């Protein structure tokens, strides 16, 4: 079976190369539907989460650009303190009570 | 108290805490990271020279810990139970897009925000190089970051306007610049140095499409070489068994021998020995897929079936008779038509590949233009006989047909295997 | 090397039984070595000069020894190129002025390496006065043409000399299997 | 418990039939990576 | 066959050993187009090359 | 030394042009890491026309 051009062209066809075009920003992890629910299981469970995707696929930046607009509580003000001498203890207090 | 500084885990309580996967494989702390996890064990690193340490308290963990990895990098930390007992929740990345106008329109507008100036155009070629990038027609490469350095390229070739021609000598310069290994290919090819044969007929002889290793896939043909005479039911890959390599049973050998045995039924054993090689070093062969070249380098060597060598055979096939996709076909495609066009287009010059890589055919413009032309073809075979009546131009039907000759042959070797077993017999 | 299946002892072993088939494996056992050992040998490719040794010793061929032999085969009788083809035509020349050029000394090198040769000038001027002959092979059974002076076709051609060389170990081996059976 | 957890936290502090149905469907569909390539695969032909 | 003399000459014939040459500078990374192209890429998009 | 300092992180400003034998980068490519950096291959032909 010979392939005809017909089969073998996968060029989509183009307009023009003029008239810059505008388009609105996509939602994070466009096309990731995957990733992005389960982002947001572990986000509001507070589940041990783990991205798995092949490099270059901006995991990174996807990740601080979806977890900088979630919200949470403030944080409370964690310090360490002497039990004793020898002894130490990590504990949080209010915000600002520090 | 008063020296003791805060790490990672010390400033993510109430937050998130984003890790590599490969850095804690690499740097040995995973250990201690899942005994932080589970029993909210954080201690300071202390000096080996200093003996009085702080005895810690365990801390309670508020932290949400998002590893961040490639799946090779967790195949090294999903055996230990522990992991799969803390971490629960996979976000995997499809490494591929579907191919369609909401996805074209969400990468456009990834693009204007990234502050790049699209044309439609542009726009347009680079969605096709995405495609092209996930070698598939009908999915686009996910790896947004490598998008973003082509537009980056296409962006400084073409001032700050990200248009259809800017982006296109930004594809073409990426190509040309890791482009010397296959200039000097091509050098070598028109000097005489590699001697292909892309015109006329030859027995045991195919132009089997391979690749070679650089940071794009290069493919580029090798003269496969068929030699077949009477001895041990033995398929001799000379390629695979080079060296200490031979000790290894593989998998191709066994599934060529065993399409052969089955196929060709007229005596109780294989009568032949074949020697299957590749001119030249530079080929790289897997050890467990049987290319299609070899299978109809073989058949044309047992039959003394003269083999087209315009086309080059290319495809992964089984015991069955069935051909095989096989990775990275643009790369071979277009390595054979470059070859060709260096030595020059006969108007009759192809590729045969198999018709399940159909899907995977993304290729240049350069290509599909000199198939429109006529000046090239590109052949999707099914089976392992299609590929082979058309490389020698005749059918398996009736009288002459292919397989009645591939018996011919193989009954005169068994005869020279008959008289010589009859003389040493007395 | 006695664990080592090689790459190089294939391919000869491929080409020798490949084009002489009269009878079934090849009744020969080839021993093939370099007097003086510095040599060390490549083992990703054949030498011309081991099959066409090869088949000298089979069919009891007189090789000229004038013509030094090099350049690679593989299992369809083509010579392939080889590194280096300066370094080799200009050593040859170099032992055949030592010991004196008698106007028929000579090189059988690769046609693919015929985009490859820049010589100094004395092997060139050598060859400019018919002392030196470089003779370009495509393949082995143009490099036995050249070293045997014979052809394949015809009377008492290579072809038949080789057959006949095999034919006689064949009987040799028949032999050996009737003391043995009887 | 995790899968517990997880439909509460599908269910919104609650957890009913819809909830684990939920979570289930989540936890096979979290890692469907591969079955969802190799179906794709399938329907495009370039596995038989 | 055997290769002529004509068929191996290789060198370029040297017509005078004299009249001392006197040619420009040639542009940088000559004969090196890739490279130059490359460089220049990589400079004007500030890309670790 | 006792002591450190927690020297914070710096975006960097400069780019880099390695340069290098290429079996030099072939212990070297090896990592996806380095392709993300290093993009621009400006390659010297050995051997000008």
């Amino acid at each position: 079976m010979r392939l005809s051009y017909e089969a073998l062209e996968w060029r989509t066809p183009i307009e023009n190369s003029t008239e810059p075009v505008s388009l609105p920003p996509p939602p994070p992890f466009f096309g990731q539907e995957r990733a992005r629910e389960a982002l947001e299981l572990a986000i509001r469970g507070g589940f041990h989460a783990y991205l798995v995707g092949p490099p270059s696929l901006g995991k990174h930046e996807a990740l601080l650009a979806y977890l900088s607009t979630q919200s949470v509580e403030t944080p409370p003000d964690l310090l360490y303190v002497p039990l004793s001498e020898r002894k130490v203890a990590v504990l949080t207090l209010p915000s600002g009570q520090e | 108290v008063s020296l003791i500084r805060p790490g990672a885990v010390h400033r993510a309580q109430g937050g998130y805490l984003i890790l590599d996967a490969l850095s804690l494989k690499r740097e040995g702390t995973w250990e201690a990271f899942k005994r932080a996890l589970r029993n909210g064990q954080v201690e300071p690193v202390t000096e080996p020279q200093a003996p009085a340490g702080l005895e810690v308290e365990p801390f309670p963990i508020q932290m949400q810990v998002i590893l961040v990895g490639t799946p090779e990098a967790f195949e090294g930390l999903e055996e230990d139970p522990a992991f799969s007992e803390l971490f629960r929740i996979r976000a995997e990345f499809s490494p591929t897009l579907p191919a369609s106008p909401e996805n074209c329109t969400a990468l456009g507008g990834w693009l204007l925000a990234q502050g790049f100036q699209l044309t439609q155009g542009g726009l347009t070629r680079l969605y096709d190089e995405a495609r092209r990038m996930a070698e598939q027609r009908d999915r686009m490469d996910a790896r947004l970051v490598e998008i973003r350095a082509l537009a980056e390229e296409a962006a400084v070739l073409g001032g700050g306007l990200l248009t259809a021609e800017s982006v296109e000598q930004a594809i073409a310069a990426r190509e040309h610049r890791s482009f010397l290994s296959e200039e000097e290919f091509l050098r070598a090819v028109q000097e005489g140095v590699i001697r292909l044969r892309t015109t006329g007929r030859a027995v045991g002889e195919v132009n089997s499409l391979v690749v070679v290793e650089a940071a794009p896939y290069w493919g580029r043909p090798a003269r496969l070489t068929a030699r077949a005479a009477p001895g041990r039911d033995h398929l001799i890959s000379i390629d695979r068994e080079a060296g200490l390599g031979g000790q290894i049973f593989h998998k191709a050998v066994l599934t060529l021998a065993g399409y052969l045995r089955s196929r060709y039924i007229e005596h109780g054993s294989l009568p032949v020995t074949i020697s299957l090689a590749f001119e030249q070093n530079y080929v790289s062969i897997e050890g467990d897929a049987a290319g299609l070249a070899e299978l109809v380098a073989a058949l044309s060597a047992i039959g003394n079936l003269p083999l087209r060598q315009d086309l080059a055979v290319t495809g992964a096939v089984d015991q069955t008779g069935k051909v095989l996709a096989v990775g990275a076909i643009n790369a071979k495609v277009e390595g054979f038509f470059r070859v060709c066009k260096a030595l020059g287009l006969s108007g009759t010059q192809g590729v045969i590949l198999p018709e399940a890589n159909l899907a995977n055919l993304t290729l240049r413009a350069e290509v599909l233009e000199a198939v429109r032309a006529g000046q090239f073809h590109i052949y999707a075979v099914e089976t392992a006989e299609q590929a082979l009546e058309i490389l020698a131009g005749a059918r398996m039907e009736g009288f002459r047909g292919l397989q009645e000759k591939i018996r011919a042959g193989l009954e005169a070797f068994a005869r020279l295997e008959e008289g010589h077993d009859k003389e040493d017999r007395e």
